[PDB]
Parts: C-alpha cells; structure tokens; sequence
RNA sequence: GAUGUGUGCU
DNA sequence: TCTGAATCTCTTCCAGCACACATCAGGACGC
DNA sequence: GCGTCCTTCGGAAGAGATTCAGA
C-alpha cells in the first residue's frame, strides 16, 4: 500500500552496451565492464552471424 | 678521461667566454629560403654552418677550405654538428636577478642581506626602494623606503647618499658586502645568544656564508649580467607541411627577452621618462624570470590558448625532463615489440621470436656473414638481399641466431625477473612465444599484452645474458629463496588429478613390477589413473658424501603417482610424489630438488613436470559445468538465523543500547559470521561429497568435483571466489574503504537482484580504480626506495665483527607466522649458539647456516639466535658479504660486487604494486576479519603476563588496565609456543603461571567499546564537565537518567578548549582516594566521542566501567587499504601522539606544578641530573614519584616514534621495529619478504650523524655529516693517541635520505631539481661518481656487477 | 616536437 | 616581553610500456 | 592571399615564515 512507483523494466539500469550480455545477472561486475568494453572493439567479419 | 663532475656559479667573464657572439636580434629563420638572420636566435657566424662542411653565403664548400673563415658573411667551414656545442650570450642592458636563488626557498639572496622575501621582492620589482649606502642620515644599510618616503628622503637629504630600486640595488649590495666580517660577527653573535630560533637562523646563514667564501663563488655572480642562450640544435625548429615553422617556447621566451632587452637598450639611449625606464626594467626582469623557470613568479606566461610553455628549467626537471626521460632510461635499437602466446613445446632457455622480427632485429648481424660468405660485395648489395628476403638469407639467420640470447622484457619491470634472457627458436608467426613457467616470473597471461625483444651486441653483452640473464639462472627469487618458475594454473591440475587415488579402479588389488609397468596398464587402459597398488620402485639416496645408494622397496602408491616418479631426478625420496600434489607441493618438491642436486637437474625436472602436466591434464577433460556448483541445502536457514539477530540489532540500537558507529561494526561481524559459516558449509558440502562403493558398501572420499579440484590443487581459485559462486557473495567495499552496510545473499549460479547487482558495483568500481590510481602511489614508494638505496654494494668479504641483531620466531596474536628458520635460513651468525645442552657450543662463530644447520637448529629447539646484520656493518661505503647472508637467488654466500641495495629496493616494493594492481581478482568483497573477541588456548601449558598492570573485578577476577600487555602461553618445557595481545579493560578468567586445559576461554571483553575501568571504588563527581561547553547531554525525563556524550576538539567551543572533562573518583566524606602505592588521587580522564551510562555520585567497585569509547574501526583491509604505513615507516613520519620514553635513566619525580603543561625531573644517582620534561596535560603517566626508570622505558603510552628508540634504544632495536612492523604489514597480505631487505633499507636510512662536540677532529659542533666520513676519521685519529669525536646517529626517511646524498646528480635526478642544483651552485659541491645512478647518468660501467672489477682497478690506479 | 582524446596489459 | 609551540603559507610529489586519431605552429592589419 | 610584428576546483606531507602565549 506505501509504494506509488515502480520500474518500467529490468533494463532501465545498465546501458545500451551492458544489455547485450547475456546472462549479466551472474557475471562479476568487474568481467560485466569489460565484456562490455570488448564488445564495443568487435570488428565486423566478413559473413555476418 | 674524466673522474669528476664540478657544479658552480657563472661568472659574467665565464659566460661570455662560453659565447661564440652575442644574440641582438629577435629573429629566427626568415619563414624564407631556410637561412639563419643576421644576427638572429640561428646565426651561422654566432653558432654555426648551417650546412655540413658548406659556408653560408656560397664562397667556400668542400673539406679542402677547412678551417677558414669566410669574408663575405663571417662564418667558419666546419661540421654542422657544432650547432649543439657553441652557446651564444645577451648582453643584459640592466642587471636582473636569477629566479632560482630567488624564489626557491630558503632564499639565498634572502639570508644572504639578512631581508626578508617580501621586501627584496618589492625592491627586485620596482615597488620599493633599498638604502644602499646611507651615511650621516637616520638610515640604515638595509631599510626599505616607498615611493613617499623616497621623496622625503630625498627633499629633506638631497646629499651625496644615493638609493637605488631594482636589480642594480640588490647587486651593489651583494658586492659591497665583506663576508669574513660579516661571518666573524655572526659567530660573535651566536656565541653570545642563546635562543635555539636565533642560534639555527645564524648558524644557517653562517654555514652560506662559508659555503660562499670557502668555494669560488661570489655574493654578486647571483645577478645576471650576461644571459647565455642554448645552442640552436638543442632547440630546433622543425619546418612543418608549408611555409610555416614549429611553435618552439624556448625560442619564444628568447624572442621575448631580447624585444624586452633591446627595447631597454634603446630608451637608455634617448633619456626616455623615468616610469617608462623603470617599467621597461621589470618587464625585462620578468621575461628573463619567465624564461629561466617559468611559473615560479605569479603568473606564468602561456603561448597559445592557454597553456603555459616550458622553460629552461622545465626541460630539465620533472617526470618530462632530460634526467627522468632521456638519460636514466632511453630508447635502444635492436629492439622489436609484438604479443605473446604460449607455444609450451619449448625448454626454459628457449622462446620464439617470429621469422620476420629476427630478421629485422639481427640485420647487421646478417649483413656480416653475407659479407663473409662471399654472396655480397658491398652493404649496399647485401641490404637490397636482406630486403628481397632471398632464401639464402634465411640460412644466414639461423646461423647467426644460433647462440644469441636476446632479452625478453614486459611492460612493468617490477623485479629483476621482468627482464630475462632467452635463447630464440625461429618460428613463423608474428607473436612471441613465451615459456609456460616464466609467466608467473613475468607476470604474464596471454590475454593481449605485449613483450620487448632486446638483441646483446656485444661478446660481454652476450656473456652477461647466458650467465646472469638467462632463464635458466632464474629459477630462485631474489625476494625470498622459494622457487620462482613454479607450474601454475594448468600444471599443478593435471599432476592433482594425476597423483590422486578413488577408491575403486579398471584395476585395484594388483601389484605391479615398476612404474614402466604402470604407464603400460593406464595406457593399454587396463588401470584407471587413481588406482590404489602396489608397485615396487628404486629410489637413491645421497646420505653418503655424495653417493647413491639405491634401496628398491614395495610402496603403496597410485597408478598415477608411480607413473609421475618416471620423471623424479634420481637422489629424492619417494615419499614427495606418493601424495595429493597441488601448487604448494610441487613447489616445495623442486624447492627440495635444487636445495639438494643442483640446478641442472632442476631445470629439466621443471621441464618434465610441465611436459607431464600438460599431457596428464589435456587427457582429464577437467572441464567446468553448472552443475558442479553445488548449492548447499542450508544456507537460507543461516540467512534467517543472521537476519533475526540483525532485526534484533535494530531493536536495540534504535531503543538506544548502542550508538549509530556501533551498529555498524555489530552488523558487519553478524554478517561476516554468517558469510563464513555458509562458506564452511558449502565447502563441507562440496569437498566431501562422493559416495561410491569399496567394491562392497558405500564409502566417503575427497570429492572429484571440477571446481574443488581445481580449488583444492591451488591452481585457480580459492575459499573466497569459490565461495561467491555456490555460497553467497556477502558484503562489499566502497572505494574510500569503507564496508557496504547490507550483505549480498546471492551467489552467481543464482541470479543477482537489479539491486544487488548495483550493490555490487560499489566494490567491483572500487577494485578497478583502486589499481589505475593507486598502484601510483606504489609505484612511487619503489621509485624513492631505488633512488635511496641504489649506491649500496657489496665491497667487503667479512669486516670482522661480533655484533649483530636478535632472531627469535614472531608469534604476536596466533600460532608462529614465522619459524626461527624462515628468519634465520641462510644468515651468517654473529656468535656461537648455545644448545640447551648449556656450556658447549652448537654452531661456530662465521658460518653461513643453510638448510642442515637449520635442521640441526631445529632439532635441539633453539629460540634465540643472534645473527649478523647489514644495520651493524662496520664496511664503509658498502656491506661485506657475511654480515649480508645468502644472494636469496642462488644457494651460496653473496659475491662481492652485487648490487644489493637495488634488489632490495625492488623486493620491498613490488609486492605492494603487484597485489593493488590485483585488488579486483576477489571482485569486491570486504575481506574483512570477525572481530574475534576471547581468547581459546589451543596448546597445553603455562600463562606468562607481560607488562600488566592489573586489579580485581567484582567477581574477583582479574581486569587488565595496562595498554601493551601481551598473554603468551608457555608450554610444560619452558619454551613459548602462543601469544597474544589482550587490549586494555579485558577481564581475565584465568591468571599467570597457571596450567591452562587446552580448548577453554582465558580473555573475554568487547571488541568494539573500549572501557575507561577503574582500580579503586568511591563516589564520582563529574568534574569540569557542564552541559553545552563540554558534553552533549540528552536527559529520558521518564527515567531521569543522563546519557552525556563528551565532544571532541571539533565541536567544542574555543573558550572551552582548555577545559579537560574527568572523572574523580571520592570517599563518603569529600576526600580524594589514592591510588594504591602512590599519592595521586585517582582522576581519569575522558576523551571524546565517549559515553558515560553513570550518574553523578554514584557508589562503585574496583575495577568496572566507568565510560565507553566507541572504536569505528571499519575497513576492507586490502594491501591497498594498508600500504600508507609501509611509506610512513620508511619516511619516518612522527604519530599524532606519541608515546613519552625516557630520555636518561635515574629516579623519578616532579618538581614545579602546572608551567601549561606537567614538569617531570629524572635524577641519576652518580651522574648529573639536568634533565626536566614537558609532559602535556593529555596523557596519564605510567611511572609514580618513588620508581626506577631506565632509557627506552615508556613514560607515557602510545605509538612510539622511530626515532626516540633510534636515540635511546639503540640501532638494533628501531631496526628491528621497523622490520617488525613492515614484516606484519606485509605477512597480512600473505605476501614473503626477507628481511635482509628491510634491514638495508633501514641502513641506508642510517647514513648521517650529527656530531657533539669536535674533538681532535675537524668537524664543527652540530653538523650534520655522514656516519662513514665520521667513522673513519675517528679510526684514524685513534690510531694515533689523538681523541675522536662523539656523535648521535639520524633516521631519514627515503625521501631525505636521498635527497640529501653527497652526491648532487643523484639528487638532482631524483627529486627536487631546482632545490638540489640551487644549493649545489651556491655551496660548489663536486660530484665523484661513486653510485650507480650517477655512473648510468654519465654512460659508463655501473660499479654494482661486472663493472665492479673494473671500477676497482680504475680506482686504485690512481 | 608538444598538446587533446580514445584504447591495451599490468 | 623574549622565546619555544602553534599556526599560516608556499612548495613539490602523485607507476610503467605501447597503439590510433587530429591540431598547432602569430592572425591583424597594411598592402 | 603575402608579410612584420608584440581562472577559480585534489590531497597528504614538509619546510620556512609569521604569530601566539606564557613565564
Ligand atoms: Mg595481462
Ligand atoms: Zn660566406
Ligand atoms: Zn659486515
């Protein structure tokens, strides 16, 4: 009865960028940033998969 | 060719003989057809040809006209490169006083005329006049005078006297001013005073003023009147794409001070106003200011948008300048740069370098054979060979790559194994291939960083990097003598699932005929790995004086540990491989291996066992699932049992048993039990939980699960981050160090919450800040523990002496973290151990105990052995290599000639780098302890109390009200074998000298909450405590009841400041009670933030709790959090508080009362009795009016200071508690530290000695002078029947102990350049090249390894 | 050559 | 009211190697 | 187009200058 609010989504914390790792809720924080950061430095291959 | 470096003051006439011309025009190259200006910053006449060997205006242009000067515009035909070695000089129209003996503090113009900063500043800038010359007036010779009284003085004294403002004063006062008077006057006078601020002022400018006369140096040569200017190739101007040129700031600041100059000249000529002259003139100063040290003044000049531009001092100082960037460290040809793999096919003196990298590294090398063979003529054709890549030339490159180690070098060179040299395999590829065992030496992963090459050119170059470089003589670290190529991570998996036994087998009850027989059952696949047989196997023995004796038995091993013994050198028992091998196993097995055969067989038993290792766990699969993450089945009950005692908390903090810094620290330790017990329990659950059949019934065994494998081998993981995953995570901590309130209660098999994800990244930010910007201030510990112990070498092979410092194993909390053979192994002894056979000697004087001494020490348990220490050498500039020990990285005495104090400086300071740069492995847990609060005796024995000062409790027990008692255990036999420190208002439930059951509490108290406990009982009146002023007093009307909460300095009032809340214990009839034995009344006081649940008069016992004082002690207690301390004590820094020891021995008592602050006198009973103390009114004193004291006892209680035990315990024992306390620092991280490193860090902190009185000697009474020079002309005059002079040793921290060598460039090159060349130039020091920074400096031999032969015969050549 | 930004491994 | 103690103010220091990109370099006014 | 020219803001520590107070 005291709440009045509540988040939209799960999403609405982490980024853009965050939120293309799957299965986030069970990495490391510290591995979560870089495989954030790694997957912002993919190059793109030759046949898109 | 040169054996000194001499730095002083520039004469005018030396500057100007230095100039080639002079500069008189602001004009650089013309933005033209790229010719220098007339008479220009770049001037073929003034500096040089612009082109080699060609005049400038095209008269003369080959080698036949050498020499000559040309006629049409006046330049010499020479080689061009004599641009970088001819200085020009301007002609200042005005003189202009240099900025660094100016604004660099203290100011040597300043305590030069005796004026302050502030008024030679104002007359230096035209804002002031100075009476230079005053005469027959009421002006004195140094007074300041303004504008209007300028006037006045000139109005009402038009006479003869003159007063000048500017640069031309301050020079006429410099050079009208005798300095031998003036220095007789000062000594009259300071013979004369007697206050201490005087008596350090005079003597200060006595000691410049003999710095300037007894050197060549002159009062007025600290004025510039010549400026000279950098030669132009040191400040080239790069023509950029077009017609435009490169923004240069010293050509800038050039430009600027010759349009000041030339303007200045030009209105001196035509009689211009004289505001616009003396404007003109401080202009002029402050472009010369701005070009010697820019930004030392207020505002420092910029050239574009915004950024302020370098001057000459700029580029010479700083992490940016010629000493940091260009000469202590440069770059090297012959170098190559790619990323690592692993390629573990290799041996450990072998790595790959790539086909196409080898090439272009040993090119020259290539170019010699071709050349030689004959398939080349010239160089020419031989580089268009090398170029088209032939197949001849890749011949070529395997013969010469033959036997040519190159060095393989990583990033951060921490310790001496960063850089290591191996002998290259030519691959193809284009990454380097690093050996799997090295990587742990380096610190390397292969994650994508990156490796330098290094080509040894030389035959010596070559020699050092196959005999000290190479990775083979790399085995020990330099550190601590454990084996440093330890397999890691991979290895140590497959020889754990290799040598392990389950019970059940393909084959089990069979017995076999050798360990041949067993790797052909397991690989005909007749017999499963973990069998259990028996095979019957021949292992020698070398108990004899090097003999082999076989002894062929029948053990009951594995399959697996009989197939592994295939690999085991001959001469190791079989009894290290018949176990469960992790890390720590097999690193003691080839600890064991060289400790006992040698280096070679260790080498290619590393080999082996990496081979073995790797094929053993390649045939596992030891893979990992997500089943293999067994949750426990009782966690969330441990969660509701600690939620329930939170809830709890809560209810009592919030009723107000507890404040909100004590809530905190209950909840932390509820959690962190909690986090344990689910972590015992999920261990529990995991490492035990295999259930299979004998071949009969069920039967328990250690688990094969995947993750405890790979916990329980020690090869990834541990309790903590296998814990995270099958248990909880538990509870975080923030980047400033404090711990998260609310625990985590999820692991990663489970998901995280959106909350307590972001709970998480607290700590998981704090672990990734923590390395990028605090390894900063770990790194600069290494840099400033090099720079200070970098000139210590080993000179000496036994000076001969008897002294030295006391081992005994360190147990201070717990069991013995240290044995007396971890700090005794390989340490030469200073005298004859006794057994406890008494009277008859066990080991001899002089003997290097290795390994069967500390065998032999061990078995007759020995607890004190008074070893040889590098703090109590008698060699002077340098150790000898007895009273240093063992290399630690070879098992033999030190060599003479070996840079210890570099391999000190780096053993201290990369544990500490390495481990912050590794704060994020655990990812953010708080790692905290649980605040354990009694003490449970394991062993069985005896109590002994230390120092304790105790009373009776209302039970009758005993409550302890001494700060530094200890309660150690002492066994049946009489040696101690626990202890601990039990703080201040423990009671005891046990007492001294009482056999104690093993398994029972002795010491129960709080460990928060330390209590105030008094030892006598009475009524107690709230003295000099009113509510507002000094307490914050909150009043239950309910109750009637106070709860007063005494503030600290902070929130109370200024006026209140000198008023000291306490408590004083009285009788029934007014009268104040006595302490027992004494006759001061029983008046303690109360610090702030302390609570008191009394009342005023109440009746109480003897000793209860009178008042608490909340502890807030909160931190993640990483080596992060907890490596401030290690600076601290290497930087000597002074506590808040320190703790009052006595300075002379003799009996106690008072004397006059209250003078601010208590007075205490200390009489001898022989001697003289001068000594009194200013004891302030803060602490208690711990000695009484009728008690013996002795130097070193405490007066008062607290930290001590390392520098009262250096004056008055001596150098045995500051040495020893800065070992300790470092020691402790370090061992919290687990890290492993010698402590040979420690100790000479502390000796180089112990080089200066302030002297007492002069004696025979030629020292002057209160210099501060280095301990060598004094040691050995005391030695000298005692030999003849002349008397020495007495001196009181100095602890320096690393930062002054380096600055203030004898050296300057060392100096000047670490730290402080301005300060150190200023002091340098004034005092005309003379540096001899002695260490090894200043030899790097120069570019010859370090006198530290190789070169040391050769220094000591250039040495005693002349 | 210096700045500014981004990045990699410690 | 002279001299240690305390406070105020100025100074110097803040890890290592490497890679990529762009921008600057007098720009205002006379000619 | 050629061409001569004239912001503030961290933070611990140490030294050296004032400034206090206290006998
Ligand atoms: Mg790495
Ligand atoms: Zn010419
Ligand atoms: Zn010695």
């Amino acid at each position: 009865d005291q709440v009045d609010y509540m988040d939209v989504s799960t999403q609405q914390v982490v980024s853009v960028g965050a939120s293309l790792i799957p299965f986030l809720e069970h990495d490391d924080a510290n591995r979560a940033l870089m495989g954030a950061n790694m997957q912002r430095q993919a190059v793109p291959t030759l046949r898109a998969d | 060719e040169f054996d000194a470096i001499k730095i002083a003051l520039a004469s005018p006439d030396m500057i100007r003989s230095w100039s080639f011309g002079e500069v008189k025009k602001p004009e650089t190259i013309n933005y033209r057809t790229f010719k220098p200006e007339r008479d220009g910053l770049f001037c073929a006449r003034i500096f040089g040809p612009v082109k080699d060997y060609e005049c400038l205006c095209g008269k003369y242009k080959r080698l036949k006209h050498r020499g000559v000067i040309c006629e049409k515009c006046g330049v010499e035909v020479t080689q061009t490169k004599v641009r970088r070695e001819r200085m020009g000089h301007i002609e200042l129209a005005s003189p202009t006083a240099h900025i660094w003996f100016l604004k660099s503090l203290p100011s040597r113009i300043g305590l030069l005329l005796d004026m302050p900063l502030r008024d030679i500043e104002r007359v230096l800038y035209f804002e002031s006049y100075v009476v230079i010359e005053g005469g027959m007036t009421n002006l004195e010779r140094q007074q300041i005078l303004t504008e209007e009284q300028y006037l006045d003085a000139l109005e009402e004294f038009g006479d003869e006297f003159d007063a000048k403002m500017g640069a031309e004063a301050i020079q006429a006062l410099l050079k009208s001013m005798d300095l031998e008077q003036e220095c007789e006057q000062l000594r009259e006078e300071l013979n004369e005073t007697n206050s201490e601020t005087k008596r350090k002022k005079l003597t200060k400018r006595i000691k410049l003023l003999e710095a300037f006369v007894q050197s060549g140096n002159k009062p007025e040569w600290m004025i510039l009147t010549v400026l000279p200017v950098l030669p132009p190739d040191l400040r080239p101007l790069v023509p950029l794409d077009g017609g435009r040129f490169a923004t240069s700031d010293l050509n800038d600041l050039y430009r600027r001070v010759i349009n000041r100059n030339n303007r200045l000249k030009r209105l001196l000529d035509l009689a211009a106003p004289d505001i616009i002259v003396r404007n003109e003139k401080r202009m002029l100063q402050e472009a010369v200011d701005a070009l010697l040290d820019n930004g030392r003044r207020g505002r420092a000049i910029t050239g574009s948008n915004k950024r302020p531009l370098k001057s000459l001092a700029d580029m010479i100082k700083g992490k940016q300048g010629r000493f940091r960037q260009n000469l202590l460290g440069k770059r090297v040809d012959y170098s190559g740069r790619s990323v690592i793999t692993v390629g573990p096919y290799l041996r450990l003196h072998q790595c790959g370098l790539p086909k196409k990298m080898a090439l272009e590294l040993f090119k020259p090398f290539i170019y010699g054979k071709l050349e030689l063979r004959g398939l080349a003529t010239t160089i020419k054709a031989a580089k268009k060979m090398v170029e088209r890549e032939e197949a001849v030339v890749w011949d070529i490159l395997d013969e010469v790559i033959r036997e040519h180690p190159v060095l393989l070098n990583r990033a951060p060179t921490l310790h001496r194994l960063g850089i290591q040299a191996f002998e290259p395999v030519l691959i193809e590829g284009k990454a380097i291939q690093l050996h799997p065992l090295v990587c742990a030496a380096y610190n390397a992963d292969f994650d994508g960083d990156q490796m330098a090459v290094h080509v040894p050119l030389t035959l010596e170059a070559q020699l050092e990097a196959r005999a000290l470089m190479m990775s083979t003589n790399n085995i020990l670290s330099p550190a601590n003598g454990e084996p440093i190529i330890v397999p890691s991570q991979d290895v140590v998996l497959g020889l754990y699932y290799m040598t392990r036994d389950c019970v059940n087998a393909k084959g089990e009850g069979m017995v076999l005929t050798g360990p041949k027989e067993a790797e052909r059952l397991y690989r005909s696949g007749l017999a499963s790995l973990h069998a259990r047989v028996k095979v019957r196997i021949t292992e020698y023995e070398k108990d004899a004086n090097g003999e082999l004796v076989a002894k062929t038995s029948l053990k009951d091993t594995t399959v697996g540990r009989a197939i592994l013994w295939m690999i085991v050198p001959k001469g190791l028992p079989y009894s290290i491989v018949n176990q469960a091998l992790g890390k720590k196993a097999i690193s003691k097995m080839l600890n064991t291996c060289y400790r006992i055969l040698g280096l070679k067989p260790t080498v290619i038993f590393a080999d082996q066992i990496m081979y073995t290792g790797f094929a053993y766990a390649a045939r596992s699969g030891a893979s990992v699932g997500i089943d293999d993450m067994v949750i426990p089945e009782k966690k969330h009950e441990i969660i509701s049992e600690a939620e329930a005692e939170v809830a709890e908390i809560q209810e009592q903090f919030q009723s107000g048993l507890v404040t909100a810094g004590e809530r905190y620290n209950k909840v932390i330790d509820i959690w962190a039990a909690a986090n344990d017990r689910v972590s015992k329990a999920m261990m529990d659950n995991l490492q035990t939980e295999t259930v299979i059949n004998r071949d009969g019934q069920e039967e328990k065994q250690v688990s094969f699960n995947s993750i405890y494998m790979m916990a329980d081998s020690g090869a990834r993981g541990s309790a903590a981050q296998i814990r995270q995953l099958a248990g909880m995570r538990g509870l975080m901590a923030k980047p400033d160090g404090s711990i998260i309130e609310t625990p985590i209660t999820a692991n990663f098999r489970e998901g995280l919450n959106v909350l307590q994800y972001f709970i998480s990244t607290h700590g998981a930010r704090k672990g990734l800040a923590d390395t990028a910007l605090k390894t900063a201030n770990s790194g600069y510990l290494t840099r400033r523990l090099v720079d200070v112990a970098q000139d210590l070498v080993v000179t000496e092979d036994d000076c001969g002496t008897h002294e030295g410092i006391m081992m005994t194993p360190v147990i201070e909390g717990g069991d013995v973290k240290e044995p007396l053979r971890d700090r005794v192994l390989g340490r030469v002894t200073a005298e004859d151990v006794l057994k406890p056979g008494t009277a008859d000697i066990l080991v001899p004087r002089n003997t290097l105990l290795h390994e069967q001494w500390c065998d032999l020490l061990e078995e007759n348990s020995v607890d004190a052995v008074k070893v040889r220490s590098v703090v109590s050498c008698d060699t002077d500039f340098g150790v000898c290599a007895h009273c240093y020990g063992r290399d630690l990285a070879r098992g033999h005495i030190i060599n003479k000639g070996e840079a210890i104090g570099v391999i000190a400086a780096q053993s201290i300071g990369e544990p500490g780098t390495q481990l912050t740069m590794r704060t994020f492995h655990i990812g953010g847990a708080a790692s905290r302890a649980a605040a354990e609060s009694s003490i449970q005796v394991k062993n069985k024995g005896s109590i002994k109390l230390s120092n304790v000062k105790s009373v009776v409790n209302s039970s009758g027990k005993l409550v302890i009200t001494s700060r530094n008692t200890e309660l150690k255990l002492i066994d049946e036999f009489g040696r101690t074998k626990e202890s601990y420190k039990v703080p201040y208002g423990a009671v005891l439930a046990k007492g001294d000298g009482e056999q104690v059951a093993g398994g029972e509490t002795v010491a129960n108290w709080d460990p928060h909450t330390m209590p105030v406990i008094t030892e006598v009982s009475g009524f107690v009146r709230f003295t000099d405590m009113i509510d507002g002023q000094t307490i914050t007093r909150q009043t239950d009307e309910l109750t009637g009841l106070s709860s007063l909460v005494v503030l600290d300095s902070a929130e109370r009032t200024a006026g209140g400041k000198d008023l000291r809340p306490a408590l004083k214990i009285v009788d029934a009839q007014g009268n104040d009670v006595l302490i027992p034995g004494t006759d001061m009344p029983a008046q303690y006081f109360l610090p702030g933030k302390a609570i008191v649940q009394l009342e005023d008069g109440v009746q109480i016992s003897s000793g209860d709790t009178l008042a608490r004082i909340p502890q807030e002690s909160g931190g993640t207690k990483d080596i992060t959090g907890g490596l401030p301390r290690v600076a601290d004590l290497f930087e000597a820094r002074r506590p808040k508080e320190p703790a009052i020891l006595a300075e002379i021995s003799g009996i106690v008592s008072f004397g006059k009362e209250t003078k601010g602050k208590r007075r205490l006198v200390i009489t001898p009973v022989d001697g003289s009795d001068p000594y009194e103390e200013m004891i302030p009114k803060w602490r208690q004193l711990n000695v009484f009016e009728g008690e013996r004291v002795e130097r070193g006892d405490v007066i008062s209680d607290g930290p001590e200071a390392p520098h009262d035990i250096l004056r008055l315990r001596g150098v045995h024992a500051v040495t020893r508690y800065i070992v300790n306390e470092v020691q402790d620092v370090y061992r919290l991280q687990g890290v492993k530290i010698n402590d040979k490193h420690i100790e000479v860090i502390v000796r180089q902190m112990l080089r200066k000695a302030t002297i007492v009185n002069a004696g025979s000697s030629d020292f002057l009474e209160g210099e501060q002078v280095e301990y060598s020079r004094v040691k050995i002309a005391n030695r000298e005059l005692e030999a003849n029947g002349k008397v020495g002079a007495t001196y009181s040793r100095d602890l320096l921290g690393i930062t002054k102990a380096s600055l203030a060598t004898e050296s300057f460039i060392s100096a000047a090159s670490f730290q402080e350049t301005t300060r150190v060349l200023t002091e340098a130039a004034v005092a005309g020091k003379r540096d001899e090249l002695r260490g090894l920074k200043e030899n790097v400096i120069v570019g010859r031999l370090i006198p530290a390894g190789t070169g040391y032969a050769y220094h000591q015969d250039r040495m005693r050549r002349r």
